[PDB]
């Protein structure tokens, strides 16, 4: 059914119909466009009107211009043949290759499949990176941020999990969804030559959305990520890997449209539905019904002006399994990668480690080597304060336990560690500290491991 | 067009319907589609409904009927061992209506009853159910049923001559249920925490705000509190789920264990999920539906606790409803009511003398979760200033390993003096004055870190360091506690005094050793310290025989000189 | 040289799909020179007014005007806007708008079973 | 010895893609012609669905 | 003693951070009420 366009003002379109209504969230397009131009119904005004929000830019909108109801929302074109192929945030394809010949038709808001169990993330997801592997285990089914700033290599970070993640001897098949939001063409370039040079491709669906795409399209993009993970997970039973870089610049588009919507800010200028928003998508992780596959998420978290307690950032954190929090502090000391080892946790990293899983050792071993490093982190104060001679030598231990630690269990050569290898370092490190020092290990693994 | 109406318009989250004429302020009404709403605005010709769910689902024309309940809560047989949302509902009916339950008579024709009074017990789910007379219902039992098995709608009895009673009842969540007094805070909420029991106790029937950042550790007091606190029934509203924190509790605490019986925690819980696709209605009326809950258990004669997870994810959610209702945005633009109401929930908090005597009580915690670290509006600002009680969460402390990572300097109970005849009564006569000569001891050290952060360590005399070297024990050995040791992950009331008075000993000895010339490098490596330092995981009192191991020790450093 | 395969295959089945398309769009474009054209075409305006709309009028090319004035007759009547194949309806004054045409519901086919066709094709 | 592994991978990196070539247009022709001939009954599907 | 200015320093600017920018989230949100009314 068609209507006509009354009002525009920035992303807002009002349209008029004088036979049939389009329901909220329908898609409507707007006729007589170079470019498709979808309008996403968002309210019924009363007397016919309905109140939609642009996909795309409005310049050269007229005022009773036409405008068709496609009948339904937007969505993904499911199939296991999304694996190989690089797409746009809206699943149109970037590879020279046609268009996805779907299986189903889901919808992305989250509706879809009701996927999820409720049962706790469990089994090891090798990253093949020793500062996660090791010390802050990725499980399967966990939401485990990286937590960055600007200038600082978690791109790379998000590429070489991409590239090398896997599910150690798992009956099931394993595959990796790469979304990248409002990237540069010159990033979008590097990031498809990558997949495709490694055969890392062959394993994976990739959505890219650039900076000058639609806004519209940015905040559809982790969606379609999303629905195609837990489409893959659920109905053909895989491990799946979501790296969705970067939220913050979501939240910059998603912040963009709040005020053409008529909200009264909040706090820094952000949508007062922040959290609820966000929500949506940290919410969609973890175990799948029939416990076969799994979505596990790996969001990168820049920190707007490095600073940690930005809205964006901090509601994120509650979303996570494991988050790696980098510094440019540290990346300034040219420690790489530059993870500070004091603000990095695992919320169910108890559920992935021990006797049957990682080694008995590991929780008293990573309790110790994060007591010591916090106490000779805080130590470079005290040397600062007072001088490195005025030091007590059990302190000195403990400064120089802090150097320890990231030049040899941070810092890797690009080298996949075992976890054995990784505990291994730790106790060679520890050997730096008294033994009588050893607070939170057990006499049982100091006799054992030391 | 007195109990149904027709949508008139729907888009901005308000739908707004023609007719419901009989519908009253904050009812729920149900779309056709499923959906359920709150009545938010009454107007001459329309009322204007909150959506708890999608509105593409409703459109112009569709059916709305009410439900009758304010948003209400059904109140019988059949709550325990239940998962519900936001507005009571299988995670569709409430209680079942198929399930039979053995009702046992405690009242004869003739009798003279009113509202709370005990007509009758169901034992549903051990737990034992009191069957009670609705409030505002009195008059003669003119009828009543014999022990026998009935469902949920049957009458069991009937008053004045006909007002018919069933097992259940119904009660709008956004009302405190009634109650004749409120008693005065008097006995200790045992958390088997030292550093909650000893320093920032809570009452039984208190209210004691949980407040800080992201992933401090909030969540986890509460579950510990459950998993080991001295109520029976636990009324847990994990609210601020997403990502996948509602499958997390989903398949996960059906699994875990009360460590008191060594049976399920959710046989003595109520769960109330609020997840992100839920409507702001449901997660705003969560807080109501578990308070109902919890006073009605309470009215047992239980000692139940309400942890609402959180209250900062319940004020966005009714700061969307405001602003979709075009009410006046203020301070980061939440409406202006807030305040008034948040304080009517936290006044439903408290000890009573239930109606017929017995005596129950419903202590809260509430979730803090400021935007960022802000830490002002919502829910923080408007939080600490009700609660009486306030156990920070210090990121830097837990960091540091620093467990429970509880800062002693900027917690608060206004209920230490309410609980301290308990503790001095029933576990030790110096409960008090051990928990404020350490809690000057922490205060003592913060001072000198920060003179030290200046002038340097180098200047420090004896005196100075032995207090720091104490007061790391008291850091160490007391206020970090191992929530995943199988023995430290509770500490007993017993314990936790035996643990103060080994540390406040050995710091009294501490001191009169350097009076006496000791060398602090001495006493700072003598051997009782390392055995003090793992006190914390001996779950035998061999922990009070280190005073006297402590006492000796000194000697033979009095002894050397 | 195994993405080396997929996309000649791709190319190829493609071009079939494509070939499909083409002949299912001449046979629409072809069908108003030929019988039973009259009977799809009044069929069209029926559900126009038969849906959701109220009654009132329809329009098309004037070569179906010749087969589109039964229920003109009616109360409705009939009026080239270019129609092609298909009718556009008028609900009311407030236009409403419902057209019926069988190049857009094509479009809507092609998307709605494009793997039962894939299906006939190889599988 | 990487004058003798140079040229090795050269002179397999062009035979076997050289023969991909010979099986990627025989499996294209192979995808076509399975088509072309049950081919009319795609378009009746198609046309049936229209019309109504 | 310029320990006190270092990191002490750190200490002005988290204190300034943390509000013109706040104060600001804020003369424009009241704005923000009548400004949306
Ligand atoms: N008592 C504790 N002991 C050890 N780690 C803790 C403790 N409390 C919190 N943490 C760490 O902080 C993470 C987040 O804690 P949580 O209570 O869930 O955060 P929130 O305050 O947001 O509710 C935990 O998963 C854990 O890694």
């Amino acid at each position: 059914e068609y209507t006509g366009i009354t009002y525009i003002s920035g992303p807002l379109l009002f349209v008029e119909n004088a036979k049939d209504l389009a329901y909220g969230a329908i898609v409507d397009i707007k006729d007589g466009t170079g470019r498709v131009r979808g309008g996403q119904v968002i309210e019924v005004s009363e007397e016919y009107a309905v109140i939609q929000v642009f996909e795309e830019t409005t310049g050269l909108d007229l005022a009773t211009t036409s405008v068709s109801l496609v009948e339904d929302v937007a969505r993904l074109g499911v199939s296991k043949e999304m694996l190989g192929r690089r797409f746009n945030g809206i699943g149109k394809p970037i590879d020279g290759l046609p268009p996805i010949t779907p299986e189903k038709r889901l919808p992305i808001t989250g509706l879809p499949l009701n996927p999820v169990a409720r049962r706790k993330p469990e089994q090891f997801i090798q990253t093949g990176i020793s500062t996660i592997d090791v010390m802050n285990t990725l499980v399967r089914g966990q939401k485990l941020p990286i937590f960055s700033g600007s200038g600082l290599p978690a791109n790379e970070i998000a590429a070489q999990i991409a590239r090398q993640a896997t599910v150690r001897p798992k009956e099931e098949p394993f595959a990796v969804v790469f979304a990248a939001m409002g990237i540069t063409q010159r990033e979008l370039s590097y990031f498809i030559q990558e997949f495709e040079r490694t055969g890392a491709l062959s394993r994976s669906v990739l959505f890219l959305n650039k900076a000058d795409d639609p806004t519209i399209e940015r905040i559809l993009t982790p969606r379609m990520a999303l629905t195609v993970a837990e489409y893959l997970a659920f109905e053909h039973d895989y491990h799946v890997l979501v790296i969705l870089t970067d939220m913050t610049n979501y939240c910059e588009a998603l912040r963009e449209i709040g005020a053409a919507r008529e909200e009264i800010p909040g706090r820094r200028g952000y949508p007062g539905y922040m959290y609820t928003d966000l929500a949506t998508i940290y919410e969609r992780a973890g175990v799948v019904e029939g416990k076969k596959g799994s979505v596990t998420q790996i969001p990168i978290l820049s920190m707007p002006d490095d600073d940690r307690t930005h809205p964006i950032p901090d509601l994120t954190g509650y979303i996570t399994e494991g988050q790696i929090q980098l510094s440019r502090e540290l990346h300034r000391k040219g420690i790489y990668p530059p993870i500070d080892p004091l603000p990095s946790l695992s919320r169910l990293m108890n559920n992935g480690v021990g006797k049957g899983k990682t080694r008995e050792d590991h929780k008293q071993v990573s309790d110790q080597l994060y007591s010591a490093y916090a106490n000779g982190v805080d130590i470079r104060k005290l040397v600062a304060i007072i001088g490195e001679d005025a030091l007590t030598e059990n302190d000195r231990r403990y400064l120089q336990f802090a150097d320890a630690f990231e030049r040899f269990f941070i810092n890797q050569g690009q080298q996949n560690r075992s976890i054995e290898e990784s505990l291994q370092i730790a106790w060679a490190l520890l050997s730096m500290l008294p033994q009588g020092e050893l607070k939170r290990i057990s006499k049982d693994h100091i006799g054992k491991y030391y | 067009m007195i109990q149904g109406v027709i949508q008139k318009i729907a888009g901005p989250a308000v739908i707004a319907k023609g007719m419901l004429g009989a519908r009253m302020y904050d009812i729920c009404k149900v779309g056709e589609e499923g959906l359920v709403g709150e009545i938010i605005r009454l107007d001459g010709d329309t009322a204007f409904v909150q959506v708890y769910e999608d509105t593409s689902g409703l459109k112009v024309g569709e059916p709305v009927v009410s439900t009758g309940l304010p948003l209400a809560v059904e109140l019988g047989p059949g709550m325990l061992n239940g998962i519900y949302d936001g507005i009571q509902r299988p995670l569709v009916h409430a209680l079942d209506r198929e399930k039979k339950w053995a009702w046992t008579p405690m009242v004869k024709p003739g009798d003279e009853v009113r509202g709370g009074m005990v007509l009758g017990t169901v034992p549903e789910f051990g737990f034992t159910h009191k069957i009670l007379v609705p409030p505002d219902v009195r008059g003669r039992v003119k009828e009543v049923k014999p022990a026998g098995e009935y469902t949920v709608e049957e009458p069991v009895v009937v008053l004045e001559d006909g007002t018919e009673l069933k097992m259940y009842h119904t009660w709008p969540v956004r009302r405190a249920r009634p109650v004749q007094r409120k008693l005065d805070p008097n006995t200790p909420f045992l958390t088997g925490m030292r550093i909650l029991d000893v320093l920032f106790p809570v009452a039984m029937g208190g209210t004691a705000a949980i407040p800080g950042p992201f992933g401090s550790g909030k969540t986890v007091t509460q579950q510990s509190l459950a998993k080991w606190s001295n109520a029976d029934v636990v009324v847990y509203v994990g609210c601020g789920e997403r990502g996948n924190e509602m499958t997390d509790v989903l398949v996960e605490f059906p699994e875990l264990t009360d460590p008191k019986t060594g049976g399920p925690l959710m046989h003595r819980t109520v769960l109330i999920a609020n997840t992100s696709n839920m409507p702001v209605a449901a997660r705003e009326a969560s807080i109501y539906v578990g308070v109902t809950i919890a006073e009605y258990f309470r009215d047992q004669g239980f000692s139940v606790a309400l942890m609402a997870d959180s209250t900062s994810r319940w004020a966005e959610a009714l700061r969307e409803i405001s602003s979709r209702l075009e009410e006046m945005p203020a301070e980061e633009g939440y409406p202006p009511y807030l305040a008034a109401r948040l304080a009517a929930f936290y006044e439903r908090a408290g000890k009573v003398i239930t109606l017929g005597g017995e005596e129950g009580a419903v202590t809260i915690v509430g979730a803090v979760s400021p935007p960022g670290g802000d830490m002002s509006e919502p829910v923080t600002q408007s939080t600490l200033r009700i609660v009486g009680a306030f156990w920070r969460l210090d990121a830097s402390l837990a960091f540091r390993r620093h467990f429970p990572a509880i800062n002693w300097n900027g917690s608060y109970s206004l209920f230490t003096s309410a609980l301290d005849p308990w503790y001095r009564e029933n576990v030790a006569e110096d409960y008090p004055e051990l928990r404020d000569a350490i809690s000057e001891l922490l205060q003592r050290e913060a001072g000198l870190q920060e003179i030290v952060q200046l002038v340097g360590p180098d200047a420090l005399q004896d005196a100075e360091r032995l207090v720091i070297e104490v007061g790391r024990i008291i850091r160490e050995d007391f206020l970090q506690q191992n929530a995943y040791h199988e023995v430290d992950a509770y500490c007993s009331m017993k314990k936790a005094y035996g643990i103060m008075k080994m540390i406040l000993a050995f710091y009294k000895e501490a001191e009169a050793a350097i009076k006496r010339g000791v060398s602090i490098d001495e006493i700072l490596q003598l051997p009782v310290l390392e055995r003090i330092g793992r006190a914390r995981y001996v779950s035998e009192e061999e922990f009070p025989a280190y005073f006297e191991e402590a006492m000796k020790e000194i000697q033979g450093a009095f002894k050397a000189l | 040289g195994e993405l080396l395969v997929a996309t000649a295959r791709t190319q190829a089945r493609g071009e079939v799909l494509e070939e499909v398309r083409r002949r299912v769009r001449e046979a629409l474009e072809a069908l108003p020179q030929k019988p039973e054209w009259p009977e799809v075409v009044r069929k069209l305006a029926l559900e126009a007014l038969e849906a959701l709309p109220g009654a009132k009028a329809l329009v098309a090319n004037p070569e179906d005007l010749p087969h589109l004035e039964a229920m003109a007759r009616e109360r409705g009547v009939e009026l080239e806007p270019a129609l092609r194949l298909g009718v556009r309806a008028v609900g009311a004054e407030g236009k409403t708008q419902v057209e019926n045409s069988l190049l857009a519901r094509m479009d809507r086919a092609w998307d709605a079973m494009s793997s039962k066709v894939a299906q006939a094709l190889w599988g | 010895l990487e004058a003798q592994y140079r040229e090795r991978e050269r002179a397999e990196t062009e035979a076997l893609l050289a023969r991909y070539r010979e099986r990627a247009e025989a499996e294209a022709k192979a995808v076509r012609e399975k088509a072309m001939a049950r081919l009319d009954e795609a378009v009746a599907l198609v046309l049936k669905e229209v019309l109504p | 003693i310029p320990g006190i200015r270092a990191q002490i320093r750190f200490i002005q600017q988290v204190l300034e951070q943390r509000e013109r920018e706040d104060t600001f989230r804020l003369k424009r949100i009241k704005g923000k009420i009548e400004a949306r009314e």
